[PDB]
């Protein structure tokens, strides 16, 4: 917590 | 259209020297790379596409291919350290920093995001992003009179990326980077969006997770009152980083701990120490343990705020790791407290749940409890009331447990146990 990395799914 | 291309076709399109063909191939790559189920990150890497993507970040006349490659590179960088390293290895860091100036908000934002993933990998890439000069343009995106005029998702992305620049240790972020970021962080910590608050507060928790000098930079910015306010929020995603930040701060000096108390934090602990989320209770109790390790006047404010019954309650019934923190809070309390404060602790009912935890197989908690009992007897001695405590410990089965601890494998436990027998049960 929280995310070290973030995957962009859409938009 | 660009849906479900093969990597081989993506390669063909990107290696055409046709910008529109490259755009469509890059969008097709982006669509592969943004599917939730096993996006073919390593296949895209192995096809050698990262350098082409990075080169597309510089296609100023060509903002759609900037965006598509930024997104493709973002999701590659979202993966393992090796996958993030491939993005860094392709030169993406200065390219994305240059993209922060894009007049296209969705492209600027995508560069913010990608840098957050890169910095999120660890201290090395975090510091490398900083060395390429990401902080000034990132902060310039937030240099508006009122954050509320910024797009919600845009602001959350900036906050999250800034929080990754504050994140990780060995080493901590560079001090001048922290100093440069902090005023904006303080701005975000006062914003009204729950996700911005949560991530700002996480950032503050990272910055206070360090030596007293790191804590002082944060405390000197005057954020403790706001942290205490967030500590009382209804949203668990806000309480959690607020409590971690407050807990970090009270590992600091007594004066830093005093700011937390002066800001009113102790009044939130009745709720925190009964919070149904186990980790909140655990970290509230850990926080209490570092407050009861403070000065006698700080122990007194714990008393005045009615928090000793709450420690008795956590000791009586909590997740076992929370009970361990509570044992520590009591040992710290009895180590530093006045005779009167220690007497008060017994009157609140500490002895029986303390005794009941001597049945735990954890060796360390046993030493903690034995040491607290020792400290409580020493207070009883100073009143000539040792034996009454002996009966108390007798009547709830505590002496049975102390006796049996002579038979414990650990040397310091068997010793400390046998001593307690030798001075008060003879």
């Amino acid at each position: 917590t929280p995310n070290t990395k973030r995957f962009k799914k859409e938009e | 259209g660009t849906v479900n291309w093969s990597v081989e076709d993506i390669v063909k399109g990107i290696n055409s020297n046709n910008l529109e063909s490259q755009l469509q191939a890059t969008q097709a790559a982006r669509k592969l790379l943004s599917r939730e189920k096993q996006p073919p990150i390593d296949n895209i890497i192995r096809a050698g596409l990262i350098p082409k993507f990075v080169s597309f970040l510089g296609k100023t006349d060509c903002s759609p291919i900037q965006f598509e490659s930024a997104w493709a590179l973002t999701n590659i960088a979202s993966g393992t350290s090796e996958q993030t390293k491939a993005v860094v290895d392709g030169g993406a860091i200065p390219a994305f920093i240059s993209l922060l100036a894009s007049p296209h908000a969705h492209i600027s934002e995508q560069a913010v995001w990608a840098l957050g993933n890169i910095a999120g990998d660890g201290s090395a890439f975090r510091d490398l992003v900083i060395k390429h000069g990401a902080i000034d343009p990132l902060l310039a995106l937030l240099a508006v009179p009122d954050l509320s005029t910024l797009a919600c998702g845009y602001l959350r992305n900036l906050t999250w990326t800034l929080s990754n620049l504050c994140r990780n240790k060995n080493p901590a972020p560079p001090l001048d980077a922290v100093e440069q970021i902090l005023p904006t962080l303080v701005r975000l910590l006062h914003h009204n969006d729950p996700e911005v608050l949560a991530d700002s507060c996480w950032a503050i928790s990272y910055l206070t997770d360090g030596p007293n000098e790191r804590i002082e930079m944060v405390v000197k910015k005057g954020v403790v009152p706001q942290l205490v306010k967030l500590l009382g929020a209804t949203e668990l995603p806000i309480v959690t980083p607020a409590l971690r930040a407050i807990g970090n701060i009270v590992t600091g000096t007594d004066e830093q701990t005093q700011k937390v108390i002066d800001a009113g934090a102790l009044a939130v602990f009745p709720s925190l120490l009964t919070n149904p989320k186990t980790n909140i209770q655990k970290e509230a109790t850990w926080t209490m343990s570092n407050i009861t390790a403070g000065r006698q006047d700080q122990i007194q404010q714990v008393v005045n705020h009615g928090l000793v019954p709450f420690l008795v309650g956590v000791l009586s019934k909590a997740d076992f790791k929370t009970q361990k923190e509570a044992a520590w809070a009591i040992t710290n309390y009895t180590s530093g407290g006045t005779v009167e404060q220690i007497v008060y602790l017994v009157h609140c009912g500490i002895i029986e749940p303390l005794m009941n935890l001597l049945s735990a197989k954890d060796t360390k908690i046993i030493q903690v409890i034995l040491d607290a009992i020792s400290n409580i007897f020493q207070a009883a001695e100073k009143l000539g009331e040792t034996e009454k405590l002996s009966i108390m410990i007798e009547e709830c089965g505590g002496l049975d447990k102390i006796e049996a601890l002579q038979r414990h494998e650990n040397e310091s436990v068997y010793k400390a146990s046998l001593n307690l027998i030798e001075k008060y049960f003879s």
